[PDB]
């Protein structure tokens, strides 16, 4: 239910060394609208990479979404590899994503599936 | 004492962080002030001590620098793209 950051970090640390992961903030899930204001704020906050409708796209690419169609937008906060000393970085990146997406974070494990924490 | 950065340079993100602290930059995720840096996952932004300089945005992919840009930190606007940059210490007293 309500995981601590320690619990989240320790779960990711249970993966083998060299495991690649992307830490995502699921800011919009299955919602209609252009989401122009959202994309603007995230660009203004200095983020680079987003996943919009399952396409990895860059911010400041002039992104326009159809208003009357549902969209999902994930901010790609970090792209990490499990290795010695990553603990603090995992914590920080997880925290950043949780703040962005109002207490949810998605971890995409490359070669495996996704983990949802909250 | 200078921290040299270039595209394709093999360096861990936290290694860059340590080196910045070593030269009197403070981590400040809550301020835009000169002589500090902020961290956003695999992006590190450095606000140089020098007046008239732009914020430097360093983008990592694994243990490699993939892109370095001059940016407006307040607005996120990209002002330039760089191959090579160098960060000197935040003070002349080291």
């Amino acid at each position: 239910s309500h995981m601590t950051i320690e619990q989240m970090v320790d779960r990711l640390l249970s993966y083998p060394e060299r495991t690649k992961m992307q830490i995502l903030a699921p800011i919009v899930s299955g919602k209609k609208g252009t989401h122009a204001k959202t994309l603007e704020d995230i660009r203004k906050q200095g983020y680079v990479r987003v996943r919009i409708d399952r396409e990895m796209r860059e911010l400041t690419g002039d992104i326009e979404l159809e208003k009357n169609k549902k969209h999902s937008i994930d901010v790609v906060v970090d792209r990490i590899i499990i290795k010695d000393g990553i603990a603090a970085r995992l914590a920080d990146s997880l925290e950043t994503a949780l703040k962005l997406a109002d207490g949810k974070v998605v971890v995409d494990v490359i070669g495996e599936g996704e983990l949802l924490f909250s | 004492l200078v921290v040299s950065l270039r595209v394709g340079m093999e360096i861990e993100r936290n290694a860059l962080l340590r080196r910045l602290v070593d030269i009197q930059y403070d981590r400040n995720d809550i301020d835009f002030r000169r002589g500090t840096f902020r961290v956003r996952g695999d992006v590190v932004e450095i606000f140089p001590a020098s007046r008239d300089e732009h914020c430097i945005r360093v983008e990592f992919f694994g243990d490699e620098i993939e892109r370095i840009r001059e940016v407006d930190a307040l607005t996120g606007e990209v002002l330039g793209e760089r191959e090579h940059v160098a960060i000197f210490p935040a003070s002349h007293f080291v």
